[PDB]
RNA sequence: AAUGCGCAGAUACCGGGAGGAACGCCGAUGGCGAAGGCAGCCACCUGGUCCACCCGUGACGCUGAGGCGCGAAAGCGUGGGGAGCAAACCGGAUUAGAUACCCGGGUAGUCCACGCCCUAAACGAUGCGCGCUAGGUCUCUGGGUCUCCUGGGGGCCGAAGCUAACGC
């Protein structure tokens, strides 16, 4: 059980240390904007460490939210 | 008396009663009710009726000014959240939709002892 | 010196007549700290993730340039001066790294 | 930071014969060029413990291959010495 | 439940502002450091360490009484700060009592600078270094002809052996 689609997958090539290409870090955050965990984004112990310090610089920049509501329920 | 039409309607669930919320398209509240506001004086407030009953007075208090569909939007985890949510699905007012905006902290300021027990 | 990419996001309620200037007072600032740009991507607005000084859009400006390490912190303060510059973030120039692909 | 070129000059400054990357001047003229960065870090940033924790070591490093040198070779030592600035 | 707070209009909601402290998800199934300990992001300064090449020196090594430095929290001095939290303390309630547990408040303190204090279940309750003795498996990190192999680190199960036993 608990079978999802892997973030990786669905990617083709990518640069983990573009903090700026939100049409693809946009594709590692949740309904909310939480960073997805390892089981859901495929990635490595090393790629997720540099996903994580990317997708924090766009945050700064605005690119990249920090938080988005939950719609449903 | 400004028919409203449509609204956002507000629920604050909390483990010790429930406050209801509908405000204009905007923010602006219109009318409110809890589960005191029925009353439900001791700790009866908590219980999910007192959600129900809080959410229908809430809505009832909406149509006297023409208000027909409204935003739902949950802030708290208490019981009579969810009931809340049901009533005012009942309550013929029109609900366009859920949203779950509860607070959280990006760890700020030390909970009371209370909340901290382990961590 | 160093390559560093400095990132600057400035008010998107800007006409072509202060766009320029700003951009003058930016690509002066770095002249002033020894800066060359080796290369420029003025992307412009873009709907921010959340709104930055009640504003829903910022106007991005992006740098590569090399400059003397010592200077690169009084560089990223001078800019944030003006009042149109909403963020200025100096990372340092690193090689991609590739996943996926 | 020490740079390849900063480095380089020491080294070959020192060296006891073209290629010589290893002996007990080069390696005291390198450590000295390290601690003397570091103990110029140490004058601001003096909470900075961890780091004078390898001043020590650094420091310690050199009076160990001192004392080897100026018991084999009591001549290049006093010489080594002088070229530098240690023990004074 | 009560104290408390609210018609000098609170709670709930929207907008704006001030301030202090901490740093969600990623996060561990982990990582770094000699220990204490260390996690938003950026820059600078800086320490340790691992691997490959096996190029240089040539025993320059190990340990270490005393000395010296570092050393969680609480605490102390001087000055500053003060959101939240909270010894004392002030109240409410519980109780046979209640100098407690629960609830409403709250000062020191918690935070910063500088100086001091030097303690801990400062724990792996397991000084440091080196050599030698089956493997299996998971993992972090590097090299490689990248099934699988080779080095460093983190876990687990287990040969021989050890152990009062537990266990190692
Ligand atoms: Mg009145
Ligand atoms: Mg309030
Ligand atoms: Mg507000
Ligand atoms: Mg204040
Ligand atoms: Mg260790
Ligand atoms: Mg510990
Ligand atoms: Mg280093
Ligand atoms: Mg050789
Ligand atoms: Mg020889
Ligand atoms: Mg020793
Ligand atoms: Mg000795
Ligand atoms: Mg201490
Ligand atoms: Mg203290
Ligand atoms: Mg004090
Ligand atoms: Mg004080
Ligand atoms: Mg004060
Ligand atoms: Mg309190
Ligand atoms: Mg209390
Ligand atoms: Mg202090
Ligand atoms: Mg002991
Ligand atoms: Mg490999
Ligand atoms: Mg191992
Ligand atoms: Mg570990
Ligand atoms: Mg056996
Ligand atoms: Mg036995």
């Amino acid at each position: 059980p608990s079978r999802k689609a892997k973030v990786k997958a669905t990617l083709g090539e990518f640069d983990l240390r573009d903090y700026r290409n939100v049409e693809v870090l946009k594709r590692f955050l949740s309904e909310t904007g939480k960073i997805l965990p390892r089981r859901r984004t495929g990635l490595s112990g090393k790629e997720q460490r540099i996903l994580a310090k990317t997708i924090k610089r766009a945050r700064i920049l605005g690119l990249l939210p920090f938080t988005e509501k939950l719609v449903r329920k | 008396k400004r028919q409203v039409a449509s609204g956002r309607a507000y629920i604050h669930a909390s483990y010790n009663n429930t406050i209801v919320t509908i405000t204009d398209p905007d923010g602006n509240p219109i009318t409110w009710s809890s589960g005191g506001v029925i009353g439900y004086k001791g700790s009866r407030k908590g219980t999910p009726y007192a959600a129900q009953l809080a959410a229908l007075d809430a809505a009832k208090k909406a149509m006297a000014y023409g208000m027909q569909s409204v935003d739902v939007i949950v802030r708290g985890t208490g019981a009579g959240r969810e009931q809340a949510i049901r009533a005012l699905q009942a309550s013929g007012l029109q609900v366009k939709s859920i949203v779950d905006d509860t607070p959280v902290p990006h760890n700020g300021c030390r909970p009371k002892k209370k909340f901290r027990k382990a961590s | 010196m160093r390559r560093y990419e400095v990132n600057i996001v400035l008010n998107p309620n800007l006409d072509q007549s202060q766009l320029a200037l700003e951009k003058e007072i930016i690509q002066r600032a770095l002249e002033n700290y020894g800066a060359r740009v080796e290369k420029v991507e003025e992307l412009g607005l873009r709907r921010l993730a959340y709104p930055i000084a009640k504003d829903p859009q910022g106007y991005f400006l992006w740098y590569q340039v090399e400059m003397p390490e010592d200077r690169v912190n009084d560089l990223a303060r001078e800019l944030r001066i003006r009042d149109n510059v909403r963020r200025v973030m100096v990372v340092k120039s690193q090689e991609p790294f590739l996943a996926n692909a | 930071p020490i740079t390849k070129e900063e480095k380089q000059k020491v080294i070959q400054e020192f060296a006891r014969f073209p290629g010589d990357t290893g002996s007990t001047e080069v390696q005291v003229a390198l450590l000295t060029l390290r601690i003397n960065r570091l103990s110029e870090h140490l004058k601001v940033h003096k909470k900075d413990h961890h780091s004078h924790r390898g001043l020590l070591m650094m420091v310690g490093q050199r009076r160990r291959l001192l004392r080897y040198l100026q018991r084999e070779d009591p001549e290049r030592y006093r010489a080594l010495i002088e070229k530098l600035g240690i023990r004074g």
